[PDB]
Parts: structure tokens; sequence; C-alpha cells
């Protein structure tokens, strides 16, 4: 909100945001871990709990 | 008198009849193209 009113110290306005994104991820041949297009890294197998 | 060409002439040659070999051009090959090389990187 940022009121910018006449205050001695500062404002306290705040906001939140739910962010839902779709992206592309790639994995190597062993398929034990993979990475996403966004750059986030993860050490789990993309194939899991599916036979 | 007749020409000697009309007389049949025999020949005695055990012809080798060899067979040389050359001119095998060598094409250059590459296992992977550049596209998958770029795709190889994450």
């Amino acid at each position: 909100a940022e009121p910018g009113r006449v205050e001695a110290t500062y404002r306290v306005r705040t906001t939140v945001n739910c962010e839902i994104v779709d992206m592309i991820a790639r994995s190597a041949e062993p398929y034990n871990y993979f990475v996403t297009s966004l750059g986030d890294t993860v050490e789990v197998s993309p194939f899991c709990y599916n036979e | 008198t007749i020409n000697t060409t009309d007389i049949s002439t025999l020949n005695t040659f055990i012809a080798l009849n060899l067979s040389f070999i050359q001119n095998i051009d060598f094409k250059a090959i590459e296992l992977y193209s550049s596209a998958e090389k770029r795709l190889a990187s994450s």
C-alpha cells in the first residue's frame, strides 16, 4: 500500500502474493536428479511412485 | 608376292592382366551434430 503519510518513523504497509508458475525441467540419463528452466535445482528422481 | 600381313601370325604371351587399385576418396564423418551438442548442456 505504501501510504507515505506524515509519520515520524516510517509506514508499515505490507502485501502478499501467491505465485503459480509453469516451467520446463531437464534431467540426465541416470534420471536420479534434474534441474528446471527457472534455475532451481533438486536432487530427486523425476521417475518415482510410477511403477 | 603378297603382303606379310595377310599371313596369320600366332602369339605366345602369358598375359598377366593385372589390376591396380587407387582413388578411394575418404569422406569425413561426425557422430553427433552440433544441435544435440548444444542440447547436451543443461
